[PDB]
């Protein structure tokens, strides 16, 4: 929108020692013919050679039983899949072995390779990466014009876990190696597309498939493209010596379409032709889809902090059941009757819910950045409003049922919302007093549930064998109340003598 | 001319710092000169690595945290972070200033006589004069800061010395404008220090004899010094935008990158045009794309003329009347100047992003003070003072008990303001952190005044919140992991601003009077007691005393006396009220009516409460 970072990312990229030691050790091991592991300035360095093969194309599964384990890529619904000649080449050479025994004491690993030893370092890396533990030093990958690695799902599953951006893939706008794999495969990790004139970086798995089709359908062929990485390497990396002003045309006069056409020429297109408009389109389009997600979080952040106040409402209307004189909780306070300070924390509740709904909603369809819910900002928000508002919903749903349709609200009444803050929460000693508010979210729902199965049991004398099995059903329920109490993670409203809960202890206790 | 009215020097004071750092040459050290009311210390350069990298320096940059002693302001102020120089300039500096010399003795006959102070210097002198600048910033300006007492700072071709926080406290306490850099196109030295020691290690002497007034090795160097130049300005351009955010996180571990950067206002000068620039990334820019070579003649060219530009200044102090100066910050249309300066697009779209970050500050600090302008803010702060207070101390047991146990609708209403304050105090926090507020913001006399009156009206109220939801049974005490960032930053300002004029540091003050209480315990185990004690700031009064109500008396005695040592000073200056204390139903007497009779006698406060 206002400022263009394709260019300068791949710029602050080139500038690197990184680069150019990266291309010395890949240039070392293919002449040597074997994997080399080399400390430069402090950096270990493992270039991994071009192994010739005959099979690339056919995609199999991560496995699961074997030395070779990702406990990191094992999310994505379709079983995260790579190439088989890759995986079977890791296991020829023994990578493992010779590897995690002689980087023992490294604190910075870099892990590149060219062609097939680009996708086999990828691989390394992702491995050493996607460990059920961080590794002792931190990994990062450059590839040199290595063919692409697995299907959408492992790029899906690579991004999802901010793993990313610990890939950097230089590839020449004229290698065909990486343009050419079956559809089936996804690009991963930042990659660089350069040329004689510059580079420019993309980091949106969408984006760069439609660079490759823009190249695919444009630009020239040629084989040897691939032997120029060297010549490639050199050229940009000697680019500060030199003044680049925009060589042909004239700059727009607005910073973003400036920044755009100066890419542009960066990766060697002509503003006039039509592969430039394609390339300017891309590059603009993938600017936006980057940019979205962050927009959108800061209007989420926005609209969160204007709802505090409903949360305060229910806080002060929690504090004020608790501190009356009929001892209820404010469970039932909400649940049983309706006054002003009831009307009052129902629209606030209201407030909240829709919110939450419209965050989770959000959340759930992609609109937001995958290191949304493991911010810690928003696990606490909806660590807090679940635990203060969840018994509320549960009020206002067992207050607008039927008694027998309306069922019970966690078969399948429960809000989506809820779940995905289960989810959450999750993916992140005995208390000396009670908790401020149940830990049990679900404590209400499950002790109507119990009122209901209590009814059950009284409502039959005649019928012992339904009586003992009720009796099996509802122990659980006590053993976990029970459980929940002796911590002292309830809120003092669980032991209120009007709460519910107490008379339907007093009425358990005197039906046995 | 307009270079007078931007920068104040003229070109006599301009041609007199240049004569006196020429024959600055010669004498050891410094050089003073005499010229009517003017008085100039010239000092001395020096060409060996010795004096640019510091042997016993194990860093690959040969850079130091300067104590906050000697000099106390040059830090984050809110953030505590100091600033970092080079080890050898500030060596050399503290070389000149040592009693045993003359130096010191001199610049107080200087400023006796009510002279212009005039450092200057050229290549390793000029980093010293900016440090002896900084110096006397910081032992005579902000002691008794008048105009006479204003110095002035000229350097030429001199190197970087300082880190961004070097830049950023000389930009608060609004003294970069003293500071001026002459810089010559292609001169190398002011680009030397964004290399690494171990790039340059090899090729460093023969360069340094060649700049003292092989090819291969000159151009060698250059190659390197630039190279480690390119990859700074990259980063840098690229981090202050805001680009790739989690990009360039993962490849900082494996960056190792120089933290030098401009100083003041710098003047880019030509054959034809004199540039003045005042703002720090914007220089670093031009630093790295005004020495770039436009074809290959010029090229060849490059490594000759980045060492005779050294010997240049001369020539330009002598024809400076005779360029079109203009100001690069000031002007809109930048492309005339950095293309007759030999930017190329890129570099212009670079330098302009960095002109456009500082008016996004700018306008950031005009948003902030709209907001905190409009009536609905400072309606809630009017109603905790005139309507929330009195009716609490009417109710005979202070806002804080109040707030921490009754449930009035009072209450309520009270607990949201808080929040809603607190949410316009964090964001602001917010900005200052990014980076993205002019640099001072943090010296505001409004802001600091608003700021402060908000920490002493609301603190307490987040004292009572914190304790009334029991974080200090899972999260512990309040002062050491519980007190919100901001508070901390906005007492930290108020105390630079009310301290900084006697040059004291506020806990060596705090240190100061807790050994004038003479506690009946000595320096280490009271200074191993007092760790993050609420005794340290008089809005956290109610933090230390909920840390003291359940506790033995033997415990706390020098808690407690510490405690009573700060309250007279705290009531005087308005940090703690007296009517709210002090009242029947408040927490702090009910606890202390229960201390033993003889420290409830011998305790300064019999005449405040009965038993």
């Amino acid at each position: 929108c206002r400022f263009e970072t394709s260019e300068l990312q791949a710029s602050v990229m080139i500038s690197t020692p990184l680069f150019t030691d990266s291309w010395s050790s890949c240039n070392t091991a293919n002449c040597n013919g074997s994997i080399k592991i080399h400390d430069i300035a402090g950096i270990t360095y493992v270039a991994i050679p071009a192994v010739s093969m005959i099979q690339l194309g056919n995609l199999v599964g991560l496995p699961v039983t074997g030395d070779v384990l990702f406990p990191g890529l094992s999310s994505d619904e379709p079983l995260p899949m790579v190439d088989a000649a890759i995986l079977k080449l890791f296991l020829q050479l023994k990578i493992k072995e010779g590897l995690e025994l002689e980087l023992l004491g490294k604190k910075l690993v870099v892990i590149t390779g060219h062609s097939t030893g680009g996708a086999l370092a990828a691989f390394t890396a992702l491995w050493l990466l996607s460990q059920s533990s961080p590794p002792s030093f931190r990994v990062f990958c450059i590839t040199f014009g290595s063919p692409l690695l697995g299907n959408q799902s492992l790029s899906t599953s690579i991004s999802r876990s901010r793993l990313a951006h610990n890939f950097c893939h230089v590839v020449s706008i004229h290698d065909l190696v990486p343009r050419s794999s079956n559809e089936q495969f996804w690009p991963f990790g930042t990659y660089l597309f350069c040329s004689d004139k510059g580079g420019v970086c993309l980091d949106n798995a969408g984006s760069v498939r439609l660079m490759f089709n823009i190249l695919n359908t444009t630009a020239t062929q040629n084989t040897e493209e691939h032997q120029r990485y060297g010549h490639y390497v050199f050229t940009l990396s000697h680019m500060f010596l030199k003044s680049r002003s925009f060589l042909g045309g004239s700059i727009p006069d607005n910073s973003y379409q400036a920044g755009v056409a100066l890419a542009v020429e960066a990766l060697g297109f002509s503003n006039d032709d039509t592969s430039g408009v394609l390339v300017k389109e891309c590059i603009e389009t993938a600017t936006r889809i980057v940019r979205a997600p962050i927009l959108r979080s800061a209007e989420l952040a926005n609209e969160l902090a204007s709802v505090l106040p409903a949360r305060l409402e229910i806080q002060w209307y929690k504090d004020r059941c608790d501190a009356s004189e009929e001892q209820l909780g404010y469970y039932d306070f909400f649940k049983r009757y309706s006054l002003k300070r009831d009307f009052k924390v129902n629209m606030s509740r209201i407030r909240l819910a829709k919110f939450w709904d419209t965050v989770i909603k959000m959340v759930e369809t992609n609109e937001l950045p995958f290191d949304f819910h493991l911010g810690k900002k928003w696990i606490y928000a909806s660590q807090f409003y679940q635990l203060l508002a969840e018994p509320l919903d549960i009020a206002n749903f067992y207050k607008n049922r039927d008694i027998k349709t309306g069922g019970h609200y966690l078969e399948g009444n429960r809000p989506k919302r809820y779940e995905v803050i289960d989810k959450w929460q999750k993916g992140v000693c005995v208390r000396s007093r009670y908790a401020s508010t149940t830990q049990d979210t679900c404590f209400w729902a499950k002790l109507e549930q119990a009122k209901e199965w209590l009814d059950e049991a009284r409502k039959e004398s005649s019928d012992p064998q339904r009586r003992s099995l009720l009796r099996e059903k509802i122990v659980p329920f006590e053993s976990y109340a029970n459980t929940l109490v002796t911590k002292k993670e309830v809120s003092l409203d669980v032991k209120a003598k009007n709460s519910s809960y107490s008379v339907w202890e007093a009425n358990l206790k005197e039906f046995k | 001319m307009a270079f007078e009215a931007l920068t104040g020097i003229n070109g006599d004071l301009i041609t007199r710092s240049w004569s006196a750092s020429k024959q600055a040459y010669l004498t050891e050290r410094y050089h003073k000169e005499e010229a009517g009311a003017v008085v100039i210390f010239a000092f001395q350069p020096s060409f060996s690595e010795k004096d640019f990298f510091d042997p016993d320096n194990k860093s690959s940059f040969g850079e130091i945290k300067l104590n906050r002693v000697q000099f106390p302001c040059m830090r984050k102020i809110g953030k505590g972070d100091v600033a970092t120089v080079n080890e050898a300039f500030l060596k050399n500096l503290e070389a000149i200033i040592d009693p045993r010399t003359s130096f010191q003795a001199s610049v107080e006959m200087a400023v006796r006589s009510r002279k212009q102070i005039v450092f200057t210097g050229h290549s390793s002198g000029g980093a010293t004069a900016i440090l002896a600048t900084v110096w006397y910033l910081e032992k005579y300006f902000i002691r008794n800061p008048n105009v006479y007492l204003e110095p002035r700072c000229v350097t030429f071709g001199a190197p970087l010395v300082g880190d961004s926080i070097f830049s950023h406290a000389l930009g608060r306490e609004k003294w970069s404008r003293f500071f001026v850099n002459f810089v010559s196109r292609f001169d190398i030295v002011p680009r030397i220090m964004l290399a690494r020691k171990a790039s340059v290690e090899e090729t460093l002497p023969h360069v340094l004899a060649q700049l003292d007034p092989s090819e291969q090795r000159i151009t060698e160097f250059y190659t390197r010094v630039m190279r480690d130049t390119s990859t700074v300005a990259n980063q840098a351009v690229c981090e202050l935008t805001g680009s790739a955010e989690a990009f360039l996180e993962t490849l900082s571990s494996f960056l190792e990158l120089s933290p030098y950067r401009p100083a003041g206002t710098f003047v880019f000068s030509t054959e034809k045009r004199l540039v003045a620039v005042n703002n720090s990334d914007a220089i670093l820019q031009m630093l790295f794309y005004t020495s770039q070579a436009s074809d290959e003649q010029e090229w060849s060219l490059i490594p000759f003329r980045s060492i005779r530009d050294h010997h240049s200044y001369e020539e330009l102090v002598q024809s400076m009347g005779k360029k079109l100066f203009n100001h690069l910050d000031g002007e809109n249309s930048i492309e005339s100047t950095l293309n007759d300066l030999g930017v190329s697009t890129r570099g212009r779209q670079y330098v302009q992003a960095a002109l456009e970050e500082e008016k996004k500050r700018v306008e950031n600090q005009k948003k902030i003070i709209q907001v905190i302008e409009q009536e609905r803010f400072l309606k809630k702060l009017a109603w905790i003072e005139d309507e929330y207070k009195p009716k609490c101390q009417a109710h005979k047991n202070g806002y804080y008990d109040s707030f921490k146990v009754s449930n009035e609708e009072n209450d309520f209403k009270a607990n949201v303001k808080r929040a809603e304050l607190a949410g316009v105090f964090d964001e602001v926090l917010g900005l200052m952190k990014k980076c993205q507020l002019p640099d001072e913001f943090e010296g505001d006399i409004d802001w600091i005044k608003l700021a402060t009156r908000y920490r002493r009206l609301v603190e307490p109220l987040d004292i009572a919140n914190y304790h009334r939801h029991l974080k200090n049974e899972d999260t512990g005490p309040y002062m050491k992991r519980g007190r919100p960032t901001r508070y901390i930053y906005a007492q930290r300002g108020y105390e630079h601003y009310i301290l900084k004029p006697n040059g004291m540091i506020a806990e060596d003050v705090f240190w100061n009077k807790v050994n004038g209480l003479n506690l009946g315990l000595q320096l280490e185990e009271i200074q191993e007691t007092l760790k993050n004690s609420g005794s340290e700031c008089g809005s956290c009064f109610w933090a230390e005393v909920e840390e003291l109500k359940g506790k033995p008396y033997e415990e706390v005695e020098v808690r407690v006396k510490t405690l009573e040592g700060m309250l007279g000073e705290w009531i005087t200056d308005g940090e703690v009220d007296d009517k709210e204390i002090f009242l029947e139903g408040s927490t702090f007497r009910k606890w202390w009516i229960t201390l033993p009779k003889n420290h409830k006698s011998h305790s300064p406060l019999r005449d405040y409460m009965m038993d």
